[PDB]
């Protein structure tokens, strides 16, 4: 009986891909299938060397379309998200139910992580809450995307080499075991390794420093350099931060930001870019612009 | 009851305190008031929901739109009167979107009512609402002129017009604003001596406002009025009127009058538009606002199309040409953006002994403008200059500049070119493109997007069947199959589609010769994509082959494939087994 | 001799050099004219006389009546807060103080000034409030206020045109940003009332003031519309329990931002009502409070828990125990679910004991 629930996946990804949302019982349904799914993955997923990495999208669904008619549609390419997809859009809800049918459809292929704006407190105050209950009417399917946000992995390694993740480096970790002991079935604290590993980003100074943004820490080369020879990686991939550009390499060439949200906000202006790793885990980037176009 | 009981819904099942109950029951009532009878009906349910309902703009629209259906349920045409005053003290509410649904309600139903109920409730249901106190019955009052004032006695109709008049002669603001923007709708009287006499001054002094609304909207619905083609009037009575519009300071109007010249000159007439619209529409292009000019600008191709044939040369040549030199080299790029599109549709109207001497050079230097949008709109209309310029001319100037500007940053760009490509190539002839323009597909065949792949695929395959199946084989066959020996597994998923794709074409001669061994080849990449690629290409191949090679060959892989580790790989065999037949 | 002067130095500021025109000494001699006109008429009082009227309201007339051209505006949000479309404001910076210190000045003439000054003038002047920047929009409010305290035969004109512009704000578009500019002169000069409240100034208040409660962009002048609706209460508290309906039946229920602003100005009008006029809409008020603080988001529910704050609110509550009974039954299900945070499970716990403090069940 897998076959007509392949066949009711499938449209639903078709439907999705025409900018639809999904019933409340569907989404429920696919939520409890993608916990299923995601409770088996390790808090470092291993990922092998054929991806595509990408960054933040926030809701945009017309410009994840255009990064998907970059890079190719997601049956055949495999892709690395490195999180974020709720709140700051118009279409997050259409956003994040395209991208957890296309996990449950193609787990193999497609890879998400987890984002410090996948959290209860940030999707509330910054309003993916609100998107949910102006097109269904209730919390439900709040609820049931904040209790999936819970099981998504923190970080990613490729080839054993590229260690991905969406914040930063901690330091209060040291090695990569050290995150594969954490507890990632919980909601993002306030403090710890995990909140430094979802908000830390880059930084021109040395040692370690308090992230601006009142969460995670900031780091510099050095710190780099010594999580990296510790670790044995080659690069450390990650997005959170907005660049001008899309990608920016920063350390040395040793921590490398990515950010697929073109004119952030219709603000910003800034370019989107992805990273591609080919068979032999060499590195592209392709960068591309935004797609064209009462009280009840 | 069969249905729900009538005591139940006239008080035990409208506990006004639930919102999401009562508008539920406001809506199903239908169900139930198609059972109480039509008399019973009629005689309490109406002024029962009347009197209940409070004010919630939920059950208040429902309510509505149910009175709006119930036209028939009511059992009667005769005592339709009775879905009046629920109506009535609906538009009386403040809130417009409740209101206007109401309006429309009463709009419709109005042509039920019969000669007599409509002489007796419908013109004392409006001079009600036109004599409101507040602004929102004035309001709602103005939309039922349109419909009562043909259809009754012509002795009444009189007092309608002066009731209309004072309705329009309103002191404030939105009562004015609904006048202006339902007078097109009411104009329609017929009795053009009793316009000519009441309303047009009435109109002058509409567009004279001080508000800028009114005038905008005033000279929106000039049309209606200008559709009479009165032509032996229009020169004293509306045309001072536009003259006075045309500059305006509120801008606003302008823009308006932008929007609707087409419109107009439809009906303002050949002598007079080329008297008076000319000269007004080369001093709106000259405005130094942005708006004005890029609907001047967009709105140019439309109105030189629909000019008169006796002399167009001449006027477009002295009048708009002269001027459309400062559009073009305007510093705005919504104006340029927005002429582009527009700009090249005047090439057969200006001959082509003139139009290859003053467009063709202003279309170059539009087509190397630094806009990508503008670059793209003009390569996205450009078949309609081969119709029109031989070709070899057509090749002596404008072929380089796109063939050049085909490798452009923008992909869209690119993607454009491609899906133009067929036709010039068809036109061109079959050595042109082969002997110049290979490289120039090849590079395309190479880029690293998908759209752009997959555009020179569909490209490729229109122009096999245009040239046969001997170039196929002879040229394209060897540089598509070379492609699959790169590393990306994204260029060699290239390879992959299109040969499926050329295969569809050629037939199975060409397929059981040089495809399917490669097909059949590729399966042994060590790379899961493209080894369940191939699967997914192989669903579509496979009927193009015969049966013999089938148990002969494709059996065996596919059999070894389904035993592939992966999960998604073996589901795509299984579904090509499927498909295939192979029981 | 001197007199003629005064009128005759106006030519040279008759026309306009255009801020987006390259300009040479032109800007800098009108600039120069006007830095020291202003001076002179703050120094030398007694020059204007009869004549001068005309001149200085044409010339004013001539400079500041304008709407602005098409202003481009992408987002909603004001948090850009960047005037590009205004560009002279250095300028028409003089002419607004000019006028200004024409209007403070003690020997105004406002009998003079009204053969020119006209309806068609404050419509002229109240036109220029759609400006993009506030620099322009305080002026504006500030002249107005002048105007306003100087000529007082024209204040039934102003209502109109305030109720008018409100209306025009509510329900055809909300393209109006100026709107808190006026509603915070507004609920400063409403404080003036010392005569009986008349009939249609306190139907103005539940026509007007209440209905645009329901305006996408209330966050703007949310603050300045509660002021402005509170300062009625403390005139007249028989016509709170209709303001208290009105805000109750045009609750936000699709936007939480707004149901935090709709709680916190409910806050800060409880503190005026009595117990008398409170019991008319304890039941009703205290059962959508539960549902309100039942609702699963964190900062509406702290901000309807913090009403245990406040010293008049509690004697208000503990005035009688027949409200509790709707909130024990939100209070014993808040605390199952939302278990993500526990500050507003503490916060619950800590009001149920506050409330079975009081003998009640
Ligand atoms: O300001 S309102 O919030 N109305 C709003 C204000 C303008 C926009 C809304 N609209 C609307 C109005 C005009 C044209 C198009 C519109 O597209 C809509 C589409 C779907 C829902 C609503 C609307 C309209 O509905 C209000 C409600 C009730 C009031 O009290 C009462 F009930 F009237 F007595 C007072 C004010
Ligand atoms: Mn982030
Ligand atoms: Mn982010």
């Amino acid at each position: 009986d897998e076959k007509v629930f392949t066949k009711e996946l499938d449209q639903w990804i078709e439907q999705l891909n025409e900018c639809k949302q999904l019933s409340e019982s569907q989404v429920k349904s696919l939520c409890e299938k993608a916990k299923e799914i995601l409770t088996k993955e390790s808090n470092v997923q291993e990922v092998r060397c054929p991806v595509t990495v990408c960054g933040d999208v926030h809701g945009q669904f017309h410009d994840l379309m255009e990064l998907f008619r970059i890079g190719g549609k997601s049956p055949d390419t495999n892709y690395l998200f490195m999180g974020d997809y709720v709140n700051r859009g118009y279409y997050s809800v259409e956003t994040v139910t395209l991208l957890v049918a296309l996990k449950v459809r193609y787990r193999e292929r497609i890879t998400i992580l987890r984002g410090n704006h996948e959290s209860r407190q940030i999707t509330q105050v910054y309003g993916f809450y609100d998107e949910c209950l102006r097109k269904y009417g209730n919390a439900n399917v709040w609820k049931y995307f904040t209790d999936l946000f819970d099981y998504l992995p923190l970080t990613a390694l490729v080839d054993g080499q590229i260690f991905c993740l969406h914040g930063g480096l901690s330091p209060s970790i040291d090695t990569l075991d050290h995150i594969r002991a954490l507890d990632r079935l919980q909601e993002v604290p306030h403090e710890g390794p995990m909140c430094d590993l979802l908000w830390s980003d880059p930084d021109d100074r040395g040692g370690w420093g308090i992230s601006p943004r009142g969460a995670g820490y900031t780091f510099g080369q050095d710190i780099s350099e010594t999580f990296n020879h510790a670790n044995g990686l080659t690069l450390v991939s990650r997005a959170h931060q907005l660049v001008m550009e899309g990608y920016n390499w920063c350390h040395d060439r040793n921590v490398v930001t990515i950010f697929s949200a073109p004119n952030y906000c219709y603000r910003c202006g800034n370019q989107a870019a992805i990273m591609e790793l080919d068979d032999t885990l060499k590195y592209s980037f392709l960068q591309f612009d935004p797609a064209p176009r009462y009280f009840l | 009851d069969d249905s729900l009981y009538p005591i139940a819904v006239l008080i035990d099942e409208l506990r006004n305190e639930d919102v999401q109950l009562r508008l539920n029951s406001i809506k199903k009532l239908s169900t139930i008031a198609l059972a109480l009878g039509v008399e019973r009906t009629r005689s309490e349910l109406l002024p029962f929901l009347t009197d209940t309902i409070y004010d919630e703009d939920e059950v208040l629209l429902a309510l509505a739109e149910q009175l709006g259906t119930f036209t028939t349920l009511v059992g009667g045409p005769e005592y339709v009167h009775c879905l009046l005053p629920p109506l009535e003290s609906l538009a009386t509410v403040e809130e417009t979107v409740v209101r206007d649904k109401a309006v429309e309600s009463l709009r419709a139903i109005s042509h039920e009512h019969s000669p007599s109920d409509l002489e007796a409730h419908f013109v004392p249901l409006v001079k009600r609402l036109a004599g409101g106190d507040w602004f929102t019955s004035r309001t709602s009052a103005c939309g039922l002129f349109s419909v009562c004032y043909p259809r009754v006695s012509s002795a009444v109709k009189a007092e309608l017009r002066q009731y209309f008049r004072n309705l329009c002669s309103d002191d404030t603001p939105m009562v004015r604003r609904a006048a202006a923007s339902k007078l097109g709708e009411f104009a329609k009287v017929l009795e053009l001596d009793n316009v000519k006499s009441e309303i047009i001054p009435m109109f002058s002094n509409l567009a004279s406002d001080e508000q800028d609304s009114v005038r905008l909207l005033a000279v929106e619905a000039c049309v209606n009025i200008a559709q009479l083609l009165p032509q032996e009037d229009l020169e004293a009575l509306v045309m001072p009127t536009l003259r006075q519009a045309a500059e305006d300071k509120s801008w606003r109007v302008r823009y308006m009058v932008a929007d609707k010249f087409t419109e107009l000159q439809k009906a303002v007439g050949p002598e007079i538009t080329k008297t008076d619209l000319v000269p007004a529409f080369q001093n709106l292009m000259k405005d130094c606002e942005a708006e004005v000019r890029a609907a001047a600008s967009h709105k140019v191709k439309e109105f030189c199309e629909n000019l008169s044939a006796d002399c167009r040369e001449n006027v477009i040549m002295s009048q708009i040409l002269p001027c459309i030199k400062e559009l073009v080299s305007d510093a705005n790029q919504h104006v340029k953006s927005a002429l582009a599109s527009v700009i090249m549709g005047l090439s057969p109207i200006l001959g082509k002994d003139n139009t290859i001497e003053h467009l063709l050079p202003l279309f170059l230097a539009q087509l190397k403008d630094e806009c990508p949008e503008v670059r793209l709109n003009i390569i996205s209309n450009l078949d309609c200059v081969n119709e029109v310029i031989g070709i070899r001319q057509l090749s002596q100037s404008l072929l380089p500049a796109i063939v050049e500007l085909a490798e452009d940053a923008k992909w869209r760009v690119r993607l454009a070119i491609i899906e133009y490509m067929p036709l010039l190539a068809g036109q061109l002839g079959v050595e042109f493109f082969d002997e110049k323009l290979n490289s120039l597909c090849m590079a395309w065949l190479v880029d690293h997007v998908y759209a752009i792949r997959e555009a020179a695929t569909s490209n490729l395959k229109k122009l096999v069947e245009k040239f046969g199946k001997e170039w196929a084989h002879a040229t394209i066959i060897p540089k598509v199959l070379a492609m699959s020996g790169d590393p990306n597994y994204l260029h060699r998923m290239t390879t992959l589609f299109c040969i499926n794709v050329l295969s569809e074409v050629c037939g199975q001669d060409i397929t059981t010769k040089h495809m399917l061994p490669t097909v059949l080849r590729m399966a042994g990449d060590p790379v899961a994509n493209v080894r369940f690629n191939v699967a997914k290409s192989l669903q579509k191949i496979g009927p193009i082959l015969d049966n013999s090679t089938l148990q002969s060959e494709v059996k065996p892989i596919l059999e070894k494939l389904t035993q592939d580790q992966d999960v998604d790989v073996k589901y795509f065999a299984q579904e090509a087994l499927t498909v295939l037949s192979l029981a | 001799q001197e007199l003629f002067c005064q009128k005759l130095q106006q030519c040279c500021i008759l026309f306009d050099f255009m801020d987006s025109v390259s300009d040479l000494k032109s800007k800098e001699i009108k600039r120069a004219t006007l830095n020291e006109l202003v001076e002179y008429v703050s120094t030398n009082r007694g020059v204007i006389v009869e004549s001068a009227y005309s001149d200085i309201v044409k010339m004013i007339s001539a400079n500041i009546f304008r709407t602005l051209p098409p202003s481009d505006n992408p987002d909603f949000d004001p948090e850009e807060d960047e005037p590009t479309l205004e560009a002279s404001w250095p300028h028409i910076q003089l002419v607004y103080e000019f006028f200004l210190r024409f209007l403070e000045s003690p020997d105004f003439q406002p009998s003079i000034a009204k053969r020119y000054i006209d309806q068609k003038f404050v419509q002229q002047l109240l036109e220029l409030f759609d400006s993009e920047d506030p620099r322009e929009r305080d002026f504006l409010k500030t002249v107005l206020h002048r105007i306003y305290g100087k000529f007082l035969g024209l204040r039934a004109f102003i209502r109109k045109q305030i109720n008018n512009i409100f209306l025009r704000f509510i329900y055809e578009t909300e393209h109006f940003n100026g709107v808190a500019e006026l509603l915070e002169i507004l609920g400063s000069i409403i404080n003036g009332f010392a005569l009986p409240l008349k009939a249609e100034h306190k139907q103005f208040l539940m026509k007007v003031l209440i209905p645009m409660h329901t305006a996408k962009g209330l966050a703007l002048f949310h603050a300045q519309l509660a002021y402005c609706v509170v300062q009625f209460l403390e005139k007249d508290t028989t016509l709170t329990e209709p303001v208290i309906r009105g805000l109750l039946k045009f609750w936000p229920k699709t936007c939480s931002q707004k149901e935090v602003m709709f709680l916190g100005e409910i806050e800060e009008i409880l503190d005026v009502i009595e117990p008398t006029q409170f019991k008319k809409i304890e039941e009703p008020l205290f059962k959508q409070i539960s549902k309100c603080v039942s609702s699963s988001h964190f900062q509406v529910a702290e901000r309807a828990l913090y009403f245990w704050n406040n010293e008049y609110i509690l004697s208000l509550i503990e005035e009688n125990i027949d409200k509790i009974l709707p909130i024990m039954f939100a209070s014993l299900y808040k605390i199952s679910k939302e278990h993500w945070n526990p500050t507003i499970v503490a916060l619950v716990y800590n009001v149920l004991k506050t409330l079975m403090e009081m003998n009640g069940k």
